[PDB]
Order: C-alpha cells, then sequence, then structure tokens
C-alpha cells in the first residue's frame, strides 16, 4: 500500500500543499491558521484513535470556524427576532443601523 | 488623386476620436475634476473607502485637507 | 461556552486623523521617519498579543503622533505640502514620480524648518 | 455592474439592431417564392486543445517572475516549454501535421 | 454549509443521473463527464477561495488540464467507434454482452 | 567536424526557420547560469517589501538589529540605487 | 453616466466601421490607378450610408429549412463579442479597468469562433460546412500562436493590465524591444480575421461584415498599443488618444495595403505555415523571453 | 442585498444542467452546457476569483467545448461566510497559483509528463490501420 | 495607523451589535446575550454578517461586493 | 505499435501506480490514477478490432467516472475538513462516495458489469495486465483509509461481488470471461476482510496476482480463448494441460494447493471479530468457482477430446517465444501452503 518514500528520503515531494498552515507564499495566512494550528498540536503523536476522542473541542472549533453554522444559526436567531418584534412594532433601529450614523476611518 | 482618400479616413479619425477623449471627460467629471481612482490590490480600495468616510457627502473624489486637523 | 467581552464605546473614541489618503501619501516618508517609535510599539504589541482589545492604548498614542506631526506640518509648511498633495491627489495611481519638483520643495522647506 | 451593464448593452444593442434590419423588409410585400469525415480535421483540433492546456499551464509566468527562487522557476519554465516543443516534434516526425 | 454548495453538488448529482440514463449519443455521455468536471471546478474553487488557502489556489488549473486531456482521449475513441459504424449510438455497442 | 559544418551548412539552406528556432532555444537554456545579472534579479526580488516588517521585542542582545530606521545597521539598498 | 460613455464608445465604432469599407475600396482603388467611389457624396462620403440604406431595406432569405434560433444567434453573438472587446482598451483611460483586461480580450477572441459554427451548421449545407470546419481550424491554430506571443510579450510588462502597457513604454516602443514576435503577431492577426492572403472563405449578411470590421480595427487598435507605445501626459490625453489613433488608422491601411499587393496561400500552405514555422520560433522565443529578465536583471515591477 | 445574486446564480446554473441532462439533440446540449459554464463562470467570478474563471471561460469554453462541438459538426444566505481584512498590494489568488513554478515542481512534472503521454496516447489511438 | 482604526472600527461595530442583541432578545428565555460560538477564549476574527448583520442592504453591498465590481 | 511506444506507455501506467502507492496527498493520488488511466487505453487497443476499440471506450466510460466520484469525494472531504491528506475520511458519505469510486475502480459488485466485457474484447495479454495490475492503486487506497469504512457497505459489496462471480463464471464457455468473473469473485473476497485485516487483503492479492499470472501465462503458451480451442491442447502438450488443472484446483481453494491459504486466513481472521455467517456463506458461494474451475479441468486435461487432422504439423513446430517466469509462477501458486506463517512478514 503506502510506502513512505518521502520520509525515508526526506524529498517533501507533497507535503506543502496538504495543511493550510504551512508555509504559504508571502506569509499569507489562512482564514483557520489558528484553529489548524491548534487542532494539529494537540493530536500530534497521540495517533487517530485517541485523537479523535480527546481533541474533539479543537477539532470542533476549526469545523466551526470552516463552515460557521453555529455563527450563521445565530445570527439567523437574531435577526428572526427582529423581524418579528418589527413587525409587531414594539422595537426601532437606530439610526446606525438605518444609515444615518456617522461613519468613522 | 491620392489626397481625395483623406476626407473618408479624416472621418474615420474624428469617429476614432470620441470614444477615448469622451471617457476622460466623463473621468474629469464624475471625480471631481480629477484622474479617476484605480483599485487593484484591495489597499486602494480600502484607501477610497476611508476617503468616502472621512469627507461626510459620501463621495471619495472630496479631499479633506489638513484644514481639516485642527 | 463564555461570553466574548467588547470594551465600551466611551473606550474607543479618540481625535481622530481626518485627512485623506492622498494627504497621508503625500506626508507618509516623513511621518514614517518621525512617528516610528509609537507606531512600532503598537505593531510589536498587535502581533504579539493576537487581540484588537489588547491594543487600545497604543492605537490612542499613535493618533496622538500623527496628530502632532500633521500639527507641526501646519505650523510651519502648510503650503508647499499643500501643493505636494493636491498633486498627489490629482493622479489616479497617486504616483510620487510625476511632480517630483514639489516634492522637493516640500522636503526642502521641512529640512529647514523642522 | 458597470461590467453586467456594458455586456447587456452590446447584446441588447445587437439584438434590437439584428430584429431592425430582419423586419424591415418584411413589412413591404413581395413574391415570397454528407458523410466522408475527414479524419486530419479531427486532428488539428485535438493538437489545439492539447497546446491550449500546455499554454493554459503557461499562462501564470508574469507573476511567476517575483518568487525570490529565480533558479527553479525559471528550470520549471523551460522545462515545460520543453515538452511542448518535444510534442510538436513527437506529433511532426510521426506525420500528425500533413495534408 | 451553505446553499450554493448544495446547488453545486446537485448539479453534479443531476450531471452523473445524466450519464447514467443513456438515451442515446454516446456524445451526451462525455458531455455529462465534462458538466460533472466543471460542477468540481466551481465547488473547489469557490471552497479554495473561501478559506483562503493560498498555495491550493494551484489545484483547480490541475484538475481542469488533465480533465480536458480525457476528454480529447474520449473524443479520439468516439471518433473510432463511429469510424466503424458511422453513428456514435450507445446500443451499437452490442457486440459484448455479459 | 567537417560532418557537423556540413550539417549545419545544409540546415541553414531549405531549413532556416528550425536552425534559428534551436539556436534560440538553447541559448535561452545556457545563458541564465553564466550572466551575473541573475544574481542582481535574485536580491532585487529579495528586496521588495510587500508585507509589514514586524518588529522585533528588544533584550539588550541584538547588536546588529536596528532600533530606527536611519540607524546604520541593518540591510541597504545604495547597491540597488546604483544599478 | 456610465450609460453615456457606454454609448459614445460603441456608436463611433459602428461609423468608423462604416467608413472603413468607403477608405478600404478608395485605398484600392488608387492602388490600382484608378478610384473608389466618388459620385455618391463629395468623395464618396455617401457611399457607406446608401450601402447601409439598400442593404437594410433588401429581402431577407431565410432558408426556409435552417434553425432560425441559431440562424439569428450567431449574428448577436459575433457583434456582442465584436463590440464587448473594446470595453478593455485603454485610450488612454479604459472605459473598464480591468485587472486581467488581455487575459479577458483572449477569452473573448476564443469565443469568437462559435458564430462560425453556428452559422455553418445552420446553413443547411455539406458545402458550407465544410468551409465553416477549415475556418474554424484555422481560427483555432492560429490563436494558439497569438496567445502564446501575447504572454511572451506581457513578461515584459509584468502583468495582464492593459493600462501598465503604456508605463512600459514611455521611453521606448515595444517593437525594437522583440520585432521577431510583433511580425509573428502581425501575420497571425491577419490569419484570424480571415484576411488576405489568408481569406480562404441583406441584414444578418451586413452584421456578420460591421463584427468582423470592427474586429479588424480593434485587432490593429491592440497591436498599436501593445508595440507602438504613445506617450500619455495626465493632464492632457487628447495628445494620446490622437497618436493612438493615427497608429491604429495607419495599421488598418497596412492591412488594406497586404490584401492590395499578395496572392493568397492555400489551406494546406497556411496550416504548414503556422504549425511548421511560427511555432517553434515562437517557443523559442517564449523561452528566450522568460530567460531574458532573469539574465538581465530587467524583471519588470508589479506582482 | 441583492436579492442574493449568487442564489438566482446557482439556480440558473442547476436549471441548465437539468436542460442538456435530458440530452436533446447533442448539439442543443452542447449549448445549454456552453450556457451553464457561462453561468458558472459568472458565479465564480462574481465571488472573486477573477483568474480562475477567466481560466474557465477561456479554456473549458474555448477549446473543449468548441472542439465537442466540431466534432459532433463532422457528425450528424451570502455576503455572510467573508472575510473582513484585505490582501496586501497584490491578490493572493495570482500569488498562490503563480506559486506552481516555485512550489509545486512535482505537480509541473507530473503534468507534464502526463501531457506529453496524452499527446502520444491521441497519435497511437488515432492512427488507425 | 490603518490597524488602529481598522481595529477601533470593528470594536465599535461589535459593540453596536452587542447592544441591539441585548435590547432584542430581553424576552427570550434560553438566550444568552453575547455568548460564543466556540469553545476556546481565544479572540477570533468576526465574519463580515457578524458586523453587517443587522445593517442596511446598500452597505452590505458595498462592504461584499464593491471591490469585486468596481472597475 | 512501435516497441518503443510500448515500453514508455508501460513504465507510465507503472509509475501512475508508484504515484498513487507514495504520495499522501489526496490530488497526487487522483493524478496517479489519471496517469495510468491515460496510458492504459492504448495497451488495451495494440491489436486493432472493433472488439478492442469497444471494450476500451467502456473501459475509458467507466474509469472516468469513477476518477469523478473521487475527486467528488475529496473536494466534499475538504469542505468538511481543510485537509488533503490521505487519513481517517473526516466525513459521512463523502467516505460513501470515495467507497463506491474505489469498488467502480476495482470492479466490485455492483459496479461489476464492465470488467467481462472489457476482459472479453481484449487480447490475453492485455487481458493479464487489466486483471493484474490495475488492482495495485485502490486496494492500496482502500488499505490507507480501511478504518474509515462502513462495515456494512463494504462487506454487503465483498458479498455481492462473491455472488456474482460465482453464478456468472458457471454460464460462460470463453476463457476470458471466466477470468472476468473469477477476479470478481476474488475481490470479493478480498474486500470483505479490509475492515478487519488489510494484511489479509494484501496477502489474498498476491496469492490471486501469482494465479492469475499463472493461468494467463498457460493460456497463452497454449493460445485457445475458448473452451473447445483449449480442449485440443492435450494433443500437443499434455504437461501444458496438466499443469492448467493442477492451478485450476489451486484457484478453487483446495487444501493442499496454496489458494486454500487466503480463504482460510480470512475465515480465521472473520472469526476473531464475533463474524460467522458472512464466512460460511463466502465458502459456500465459492464452491460455485470451484464448479467451474472443475468443469474447466475435466474439459481440458482429465478427459480426451476429439482432434483435427493439421494438427499434426503444429506436431512439427515449437513456441520461438517462452516465458521465463511460467514455471516460477506455477510452483507459487501450487505450493507454498506450508510457508504460510511468512504472512508475519507484512507482505
Ligand atoms: C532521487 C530519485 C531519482 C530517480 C527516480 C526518478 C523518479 C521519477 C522522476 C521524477 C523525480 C525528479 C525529482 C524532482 C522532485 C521535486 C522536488 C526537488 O526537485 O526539489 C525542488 C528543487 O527544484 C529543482 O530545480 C528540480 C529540477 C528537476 C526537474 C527538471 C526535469 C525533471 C524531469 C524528470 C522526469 C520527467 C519526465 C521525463 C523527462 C526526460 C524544490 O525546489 P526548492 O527551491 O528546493 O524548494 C521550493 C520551496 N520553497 C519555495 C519554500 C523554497
Ligand atoms: C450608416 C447609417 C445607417 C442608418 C440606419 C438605417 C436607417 C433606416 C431608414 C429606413 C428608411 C425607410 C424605409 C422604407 C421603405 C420600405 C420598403 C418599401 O418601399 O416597401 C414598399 C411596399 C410596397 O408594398 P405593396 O405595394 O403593397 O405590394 C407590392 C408587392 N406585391 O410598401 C410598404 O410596405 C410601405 C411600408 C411602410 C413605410 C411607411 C413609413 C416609411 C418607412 C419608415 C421606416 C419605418 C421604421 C423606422
Ligand atoms: C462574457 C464576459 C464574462 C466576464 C465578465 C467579467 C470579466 C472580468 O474580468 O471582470 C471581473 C470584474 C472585475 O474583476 P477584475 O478585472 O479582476 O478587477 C476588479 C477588482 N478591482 O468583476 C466582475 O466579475 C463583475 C461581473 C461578474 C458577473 C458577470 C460576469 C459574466 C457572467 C455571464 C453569465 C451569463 C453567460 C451566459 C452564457 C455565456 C456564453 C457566451
Ligand atoms: C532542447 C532544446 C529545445 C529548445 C529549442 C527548441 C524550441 C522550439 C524548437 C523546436 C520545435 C519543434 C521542432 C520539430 C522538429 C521536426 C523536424 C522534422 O522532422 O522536419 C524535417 C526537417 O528537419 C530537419 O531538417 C532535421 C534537423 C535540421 C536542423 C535542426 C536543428 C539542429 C541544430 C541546428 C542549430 C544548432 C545550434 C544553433 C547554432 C547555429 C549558428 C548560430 C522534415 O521537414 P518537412 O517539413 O517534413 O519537409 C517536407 C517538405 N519538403
Amino acid at each position: 500500500p503506502f510506502f513512505d518514500v518521502q520520509k525515508r528520503l526526506g524529498l517533501d515531494l507533497d507535503r506543502w500543499m496538504t495543511i493550510q498552515s504551512a508555509e504559504q507564499p508571502h506569509k499569507i495566512p489562512g482564514r483557520c491558521h489558528a484553529f489548524e494550528k491548534e487542532w494539529i498540536e494537540c493530536a500530534h503523536g497521540i495517533g487517530g484513535i485517541r485523537a479523535e476522542k480527546e481533541c474533539k473541542i479543537e477539532f470542533d472549533d476549526f469545523v466551526e470556524c470552516l463552515l460557521r453554522q453555529k455563527t450563521m444559526k445565530r445570527l439567523s436567531a437574531i435577526k428572526r427576532q427582529r423581524d418579528k418584534l418589527i413587525k409587531e412594532g414594539k422595537y426601532t433601529p437606530p439610526p446606525h443601523h438605518l444609515g444615518k450614523e456617522d461613519p468613522r476611518p | 488623386m491620392w489626397f481625395e482618400i483623406l476626407p473618408g479616413i479624416a472621418v474615420m479619425a474624428a469617429c476614432l476620436f470620441i470614444p477615448g477623449m469622451a471617457t476622460a471627460h466623463i473621468h474629469k467629471f464624475t471625480n471631481g475634476g480629477k484622474e479617476k481612482r484605480v483599485a487593484h490590490f484591495s489597499y486602494q480600495w480600502n484607501l477610497m473607502e476611508r476617503d468616502r468616510r472621512i469627507s461626510g457627502v459620501n463621495r471619495y473624489h472630496v479631499t479633506k485637507g489638513l484644514e481639516n486637523i485642527d | 461556552p463564555g461570553i466574548v467581552e467588547l470594551p465600551t464605546l466611551e473606550d474607543l473614541k479618540v481625535q481622530e486623523v481626518k485627512v485623506s489618503s492622498s494627504v497621508l501619501k503625500a506626508a507618509a516618508h516623513h511621518y514614517g521617519a518621525q512617528c516610528d517609535k509609537p507606531n512600532k510599539e503598537f505593531m510589536l504589541c498587535r502581533w504579539e498579543e493576537k487581540d484588537p482589545r489588547r491594543c487600545l492604548e497604543e492605537g490612542k498614542l499613535v493618533n496622538q503622533c500623527a496628530l502632532d506631526f500633521f500639527r507641526q506640518i501646519k505650523r510651519h509648511c502648510a503650503e508647499p505640502f499643500t501643493e505636494y498633495w493636491t498633486c498627489i491627489d490629482y493622479s489616479g495611481l497617486q504616483l510620487f514620480r510625476h511632480c517630483r519638483k514639489q516634492q522637493a520643495k516640500f522636503d526642502e522647506c521641512v529640512l529647514d524648518k523642522l | 455592474m458597470n461590467i453586467m451593464l456594458t455586456l447587456l448593452t452590446n447584446v441588447t444593442l445587437a439584438s434590437l439592431l439584428v430584429l431592425i434590419a430582419f423586419w424591415l423588409p418584411q413589412l413591404n410585400a413581395y413574391s415570397e417564392k454528407r458523410l466522408p469525415f475527414s479524419m486530419k480535421f479531427f486532428l488539428v483540433a485535438i493538437t489545439f486543445l492539447l497546446f491550449d492546456l500546455e499554454i493554459a499551464l503557461l499562462l501564470p509566468l508574469p507573476w511567476a517572475s517575483q518568487t525570490n527562487n529565480l533558479k527553479t522557476m525559471l528550470t520549471m519554465a523551460l522545462f515545460l516549454l520543453i515538452l511542448l516543443a518535444a510534442s510538436l516534434a513527437y506529433e511532426w516526425t510521426q506525420k500528425g501535421l500533413e495534408w | 454549509m451553505p446553499l450554493v454548495y448544495m446547488n453545486i453538488i446537485m448539479a453534479f448529482a443531476i450531471a452523473l443521473a445524466g450519464l447514467l440514463m443513456y438515451r442515446s449519443h454516446l456524445m451526451s455521455s462525455l458531455l455529462c463527464l465534462e458538466g460533472m468536471m466543471l460542477s468540481l471546478f466551481i465547488m473547489s474553487t469557490l471552497i479554495i477561495l473561501n478559506t483562503h488557502f493560498t498555495l491550493a489556489n494551484m489545484m483547480p488549473i490541475i484538475l481542469l488540464v488533465f480533465a480536458a486531456c480525457e476528454a480529447a482521449l474520449g473524443l479520439s475513441l468516439l471518433v473510432m467507434v463511429s469510424n466503424t459504424y458511422g453513428t456514435d449510438y450507445v446500443q451499437n455497442l452490442n457486440l459484448l454482452q455479459c | 567536424a567537417g560532418r557537423i559544418a556540413s550539417f549545419l551548412k545544409n540546415a541553414w539552406a531549405k531549413e532556416p526557420v528550425l536552425v534559428a528556432s534551436f539556436a534560440i532555444g538553447g541559448l535561452a537554456i545556457i545563458l541564465p547560469s553564466l550572466s551575473p545579472y541573475t544574481n542582481y534579479a535574485i536580491r532585487i526580488n529579495r528586496a521588495t517589501p510587500y508585507n509589514y516588517p514586524v518588529p522585533l521585542r528588544d533584550d539588550g542582545n541584538m547588536p546588529d538589529v536596528p532600533s530606527h530606521p536611519q540607524d546604520p545597521q541593518g540591510p541597504s539598498l545604495e547597491w540597488l540605487k546604483n544599478l | 453616466m456610465f450609460m453615456i460613455n457606454i454609448l459614445s464608445l460603441i456608436i463611433p465604432i459602428l461609423l468608423a466601421v462604416a467608413f472603413l469599407t468607403l477608405v478600404e475600396r478608395k485605398v484600392l482603388g488608387y492602388m490600382q490607378l484608378r478610384k473608389g467611389p466618388n459620385v455618391v457624396g463629395p468623395y464618396g462620403l455617401l457611399q457607406p450610408i446608401a450601402d447601409a440604406l439598400k442593404l437594410f431595406t433588401k429581402e431577407p432569405l431565410r432558408p426556409a429549412t435552417s434553425s432560425i434560433s441559431m440562424f439569428i444567434i450567431a449574428p448577436i453573438l459575433a457583434l456582442s463579442l465584436a463590440l464587448t472587446m473594446w470595453v478593455p482598451l485603454p485610450m488612454p483611460y479604459p472605459l473598464i479597468n480591468m485587472n486581467l483586461g488581455v487575459l479577458f480580450m483572449l477569452a473573448m477572441s476564443s469565443l469568437a469562433v462559435y458564430s462560425i459554427l453556428w452559422s455553418g451548421w445552420a446553413s443547411n449545407s455539406k458545402y458550407a460546412l465544410i468551409g465553416a470546419l477549415r475556418a474554424v481550424a484555422q481560427t483555432i491554430s492560429y490563436e494558439v500562436t497569438l496567445a502564446i506571443i501575447l504572454l511572451s510579450v506581457l513578461l515584459m510588462n509584468g502583468s495582464y493590465t492593459l493600462s501598465t502597457l503604456i508605463t512600459t513604454q514611455e521611453h521606448i516602443w515595444m517593437i525594437f524591444t522583440s520585432w521577431p514576435l510583433a511580425m509573428m503577431w502581425f501575420i497571425s492577426t491577419l490569419a484570424e480575421t480571415n484576411r488576405a492572403p489568408f481569406d480562404l472563405t441583406a441584414g444578418p449578411f451586413a452584421m456578420f461584415f460591421m463584427a468582423e470590421y470592427a474586429n479588424i480595427i480593434m485587432m490593429n487598435a491592440f497591436t498599436a498599443i501593445l508595440f507602438l507605445g504613445a506617450s500619455h501626459d495626465p493632464h492632457t490625453p487628447e495628445l494620446y488618444t490622437i497618436n493612438f489613433v493615427l497608429k491604429t488608422l495607419a495599421l488598418t491601411i497596412t492591412f488594406l495595403w497586404i490584401r492590395a499587393s499578395y496572392p493568397r496561400f492555400r489551406y494546406d500552405q497556411l496550416m504548414h505555415l503556422l504549425w511548421k514555422s511560427f511555432l517553434p520560433l515562437t517557443l523559442a522565443l517564449c523561452m528566450w523571453h522568460i530567460s531574458l529578465p532573469i539574465m538581465t536583471a530587467s524583471i519588470p515591477p508589479q506582482s | 442585498m441583492t436579492m442574493y445574486i449568487a442564489f438566482i446564480l446557482s439556480t440558473i446554473f442547476v436549471i441548465g444542467f437539468v436542460g442538456f441532462s435530458s440530452k436533446p439533440s447533442p448539439i442543443y446540449g452542447g449549448l445549454g452546457l456552453i450556457v451553464s459554464g457561462g453561468v458558472g463562470c459568472g458565479i465564480v467570478l462574481n465571488f472573486g476569483g477573477s483568474f480562475l474563471g477567466l481560466m474557465v471561460f477561456l479554456i473549458y469554453l474555448g477549446g473543449m467545448l468548441v472542439v465537442f462541438g466540431y466534432t459532433t459538426a463532422m457528425a450528424t444566505g451570502d455576503w455572510v461566510i467573508y472575510d473582513t481584512g484585505d490582501s496586501g498590494f497584490f491578490s493572493e489568488e495570482a500569488m498562490g497559483i503563480a506559486a506552481l513554478y516555485s512550489y509545486g515542481t512535482w505537480l509541473v512534472i507530473v503534468t507534464g509528463w502526463s501531457l506529453l503521454i496524452g499527446v502520444v496516447v491521441i497519435m497511437e489511438i488515432t492512427r488507425g490501420n | 495607523l490603518f490597524q488602529a482604526e481598522k481595529d477601533r472600527r470593528v470594536l465599535q461595530m461589535l459593540r453596536e451589535n452587542l447592544e441591539e442583541e441585548a435590547i432584542i432578545m430581553k424576552d427570550v428565555p434560553d438566550w444568552k446575550v453575547g455568548e460564543s460560538v466556540f469553545h476556546t477564549t481565544r479572540w477570533v476574527t468576526p465574519m463580515m454578517g457578524e458586523l453587517y448583520g443587522l445593517r442596511t442592504n446598500e452597505e452590505i453591498l458595498s462592504a461584499t461586493y464593491g471591490f469585486i465590481w468596481y472597475t | 505499435m512501435n516497441p518503443i511506444i510500448y515500453t514508455t506507455l508501460i513504465m507510465t501506467v507503472m509509475s501512475g501506480t508508484m504515484l498513487v502507492m507514495i504520495s499522501s496527498h489526496w490530488l497526487l493520488i487522483w493524478i496517479g490514477f489519471e496517469m495510468n488511466l491515460l496510458a492504459m487505453i492504448p495497451v488495451l487497443m495494440k491489436n486493432f478490432n472493433p472488439r478492442a476499440t469497444e471494450a476500451a471506450t467502456k473501459y475509458f466510460l467507466t474509469q472516468a467516472t469513477a476518477s469523478m466520484m473521487l475527486m467528488m469525494a475529496i473536494i466534499i472531504n475538504l469542505l468538511y475538513s481543510g485537509q488533503w491528506t490521505i487519513t481517517k475520511m473526516f466525513n459521512p458519505v463523502a467516505m460513501t462516495m470515495m467507497t463506491m469510486a474505489l469498488a467502480m475502480k476495482l470492479g466490485l459488485s455492483p459496479f461489476h458489469f464492465w470488467v467481462p466485457e472489457v476482459t472479453q474484447g481484449i487480447s490475453l495479454q492485455a487481458g493479464l495486465l487489466l486483471l493484474t495490475w490495475q488492482k495495485l492503486a485502490p486496494l492500496s487506497v482502500l488499505c490507507q483509509i480501511s478504518q474509515s469504512i462502513n462495515p456494512n457497505l463494504m462487506l454487503t459489496m465483498a458479498m455481492l461481488s462473491i455472488l456474482i462471480g460465482g453464478w456468472g463464471g458457471l454460464n460462460q464457455t470463453q476463457l476470458r470471461k471466466i477470468m472476468a468473473y473469477s477476479s470478481i469473485a476474488h475481490m470479493g473476497w478480498m474486500t470483505a476482510v479490509l475492515p478487519y485485516n488489510t494484511t489479509m487483503t494484501i496477502l489474498n492479492l498476491l496469492i490471486y496476482i501469482t494465479m492469475t499470472l499463472a493461468m494467463f501465462m498457460l493460456l497463452i503458451h497454449s493460445s485457445a480463448t475458448t473452451t473447445l480451442s483449449l480442449s485440443h491442447t492435450w494433443n500437443k502438450m499434455p504437461v501444458i494441460t496438466s499443469l492448467m488443472m493442477v492451478t485450476l484446483l489451486s484457484m478453487g481453494g483446495l487444501p493442499p494447493l496454496s489458494g486454500f491459504m487466503p480463504k482460510w486466513m480470512i475465515i480465521q481472521e472473520m472469526t476473531k471479530n464475533e463474524s460467522i455467517i458472512m464466512p460460511t456463506l463466502m465458502a459456500m458461494t465459492a464452491l460455485l468457482n470451484l464448479y467451474f474451475y472443475m468443469r474447466l479441468a475435466y474439459s481440458s486435461s482429465l478427459t480426451m477430446f476429439p482432434s483435427t487432422n493439421n494438427m499434426k504439423m503444429k506436431w512439427q513446430f515449437e513456441h520461438t517465444k517462452q516465458m521465463k517466469l511460467l514455471p516460477t509462477m506455477i510452483v507459487l501458486s501450487t505450493l507454498v501452503l506450508p510457508m504460510t506463517p511468512a504472512l508475519s512478514s507484512l507482505n
């Protein structure tokens, strides 16, 4: 099966493209660099099984950064409640959210 | 003689003069008498957005001089 | 999983620099020459703390330094700076290379004054 | 937005002017009265497709010239062009460019 | 997972199903394969651009190149099949039976 | 010696385009390894600041790191000006 | 005022194309010891208008068996692409400032062959289909070398932005830096638009004709921008506009001259020309132009 | 929010794939695929992938579908998941793509060998005999 | 200076959104105002929808497509 | 074709397989699969005829669809986790689509339909290469991601492959279709132990490859592609028929022959994981493969079929080309049972 020639010879044929946090050109960071860094450091040498049970917090944070399901759900709930109150008529957005604020540099 | 070709050619020249010149004039009229600001690379766009906010008239072209530093 | 802390609207009040990008580009070289220390402190703190909320004072300091720099320019070298930044503002790319003459006037004026 | 408006304007003007050209002479009344499948033409299209793919590979060259690893990028660009020339030469010597 | 990715995957599934229907015209089989690779390109590009994986910007071009090369091969094969029968109908390839 | 010259002379006739193309390609392969300005181009690429130079925290044990841009220590670009 | 800008770009090109035909006939006639049209109008100036009115008032011969859909669509695509390819060009300032303007023009030129394919296949004739296939093969063949030459030339510009070409040629034209690429580019542009010596092939016919002539003018304008750089002063762009228009007119008149001066190729002869003289030289010069800035430490700035 | 323009673009893309997935009159299927490719290119370009979108629009549309039609002729919600910062004085897409010559040596080698073998394979298959 | 202004503006927008959330969610039973969706206490760069979620459509279009649509 | 071109294409096929086996990046694995696909097509069409062209185009269609599904699985995996390394699949049905793509590449049921057709269309050497070398890369990927697979789906497709191979081999008079159905059944046996032990999968792969090489080389030496064409071999080369019968008995899983070693081990392994019913059913179904092997043995060497007159002339000539590895292949596929514990070498 897998013949790990790269590790035996120290060639680095394709390991540079495997993860987001591995020496991007011009030091451009990935959107989830910190989360992936934390998850990788936590799971290094532990192994996949213990890694799957014990590094669940970091992986959940990484997935939340990647897809942001929880953030969009919370924003949608806030917007839905705001729409409900604005249709009922007990809430009025401030001028800041209406375009009448004083923009800052 | 050959210079009888010059009239039609001249017309072509006039037709080819109109676009470019027009653009320049429009760029002078829409952008407050100056060259239209180009924005590649997303840093010039940030500069334009900052200029738009500072003026208070919601226009990037209006320039706030030192006189606004108190 | 916890409550995110944010500074109050009062903590984010600062005397803002209200000059356009043309003025900033015209003054940028001398600004970096003169305001290096607060700017470097702010950027070092910003890259080490990795948090906007932990570097709020340094932003006020760099704003104050920029305001002082512009105040000195206004007191001593207002006019040549005005022509220089007007020339910079005309160009659509805001190129330095088209009016090296105005830049020379402004540079000699600031060298003589400050 | 501006590009969308420009494309829409160009398409709309072309369509309207084609329609008026096609309908102005239709208002006045008038009388109102194989297999061969040449094989070389297919090879021309296939060769064009392959060379277009290699051009697609060559396209990022203007930005490739600022990497600080100039020797490696020069080697790889020259390698790509050498293999493009080799493809051309192989198809040449195999009587693939004949009529 | 936003709705755009779901729409792209639905488009890919539709292309795959249409490839699996085989009304006629193996050329339509190649068309379905190319629609599938187009959907793959679009969704991979959207995912890579979104997460700012700078070195991953290599991958779509590569994919495109390889897939187009495959298309060329397929087209060649089609011609030879047609070159035997004169038409690219699927049911002409009934010589081999399980 | 003679056979090679004869082959090149026969190719220069009735096939000049191929001779010119092969010569230009060979020169393009060979010349960069011999020019002294390729290192200059590499250095020019190195001196183009695309990112902000993040300052280093001083600990009193970096005599080579300047505290201000006008300090003499640090990389210089006088050679680029001379070019 | 973007609508006004679009209209002021789109109408003068069409007028220029109408008058180009008069110039083409007039230039050719004087090259043949005769005159062009000099009766309809003071100097033939009314000839394009009479031609347009007659062509627009003449019966359209719809094949009575063709697919009306593609039969209508093909001129629409031709005119749309021809008018769209003028948007990226900077004279001195472009209508739309694209980062990858040259690449956009390449993509549009690549699309340009669909009109030929659809016109041939909707013509409902085997012979017209064969002719359309020949034209499409020639077009794709020569656009290969067009793309390679274009990227080789842009290797000295530093980007695909069309405006940067003005900054590159502020002191010297690009023709002096690489004339062989300009020669092959000129021939490839002649072969792309099916112009002599490569011209082997009422209303919709006029549509295709205006599309082809607009493509000719745009190709000459792009060549003038790419290889004959005009000096631009930011405070008076009219000088740059005048210089650019003069160079474009000179290049178009050069196309007319070449049409008037030569016989025509065979199909296999132009195929051999391209695939066995231009492609090897193009690849060799592409290698040379890749390696040259690195040898000389003259790499363009933008990245 | 322009009524979620990306949503309409995706729906038109799906509609086009459904349209030629019935495979009617393979030139009409190819034209539906041309429209679908244009819509997908518009999606990528509107997202911000200018270079990759132009690669689609050039390579895919102008070469591959053109050769497909040529051979056939021979025969008979949003805006939320985006970023906050800027990119610098360049485009990250262009830098990542141009890294192919400095970072992706292995990719260049394998792709070039594959393309050369593709040319050889095409010649051998189309030899005939 | 641009970095300082960016940080201040982002924080001020987040503060406004937090105030509006506190006002709006006063009747929702189980809501906790300003609760993080991450287990970590590290600062996380907010999304574009976190800053412009409650604002008007025109400036959402600006912040999302202005650079892409500027030609 | 030109021998240089053939050598280059064979080396390209092997290089694609090696690129799949040595790379840790999903894109490089897909590129290796693409390279192997591209270089395999002319090999199937070395002898130009409509049958070979039909087989090649069917194979190309199936493999291209499999590659597209593989890329979609890779992209979904990247979407749900920004990882390119070949590791645990990190996601739901993205793994299902990966398994389906690899099953279509291998020829497992229900994607078995193309194997008999492609094998019948192509010649015997192309069939040898197709049935031996084209299994290494997908099986290597499956062994790498074995801890990710859902056991239900993998075991279902393995049992289906065994059943379909057993039933479809009974109806064949062509030898190439018999070999194709044998390959399907053997792959079914191979993939039913992947969820439990990949070493057993590799051992089964080695034994099957040895037996298939011996069988195909014996079929090439006595150039017959039909049961009756093979029935004429005894009148010229009885020793070839005897070796063929012994090899067929070995492929049937009879002890003490070598082909008994994998199934035995596999059954043993599956009993360690508290699984009994599936090993029982697999043995009872492999009985069908044994039946049609035994029918071929009856028609080959245990009985003497009528011959023809012109056969006498064939008595006066000897094979100019001789296969060097054929003797070794027969011995390894017949007499290696006592060396069974050597499987600890993690073959
Ligand atoms: C050791 C094995 C040799 C025999 C076996 C050959 C196996 C197949 C042949 C392909 C293997 C060739 C080795 C190339 C591996 C790529 C990695 C290595 O070369 O290092 C590169 C060095 O690049 C070298 O220039 C590679 C040049 C060799 C390639 C040119 C010709 C290749 C042809 C090989 C066969 C292709 C088809 C047949 C053609 C005849 C990386 O550059 P580097 O700067 O350190 O790091 C970049 C990352 N940074 C930016 C962070 C610093
Ligand atoms: C590794 C170097 C690569 C870099 C340079 C090359 C880049 C691009 C050039 C190569 C492109 C592909 C060329 C394909 C060659 C095919 C040759 C061929 O087979 O054609 C022969 C002809 O080819 C030959 O003549 C054989 C070789 C001729 C010479 C080739 C160059 C060898 C070295 C010459 C230059 C050496 C270095 C330059 C020094 C010169 C002094 C300055 C037959 O011609 P027909 O068209 O079929 O004629 C039939 C109708 N009458």
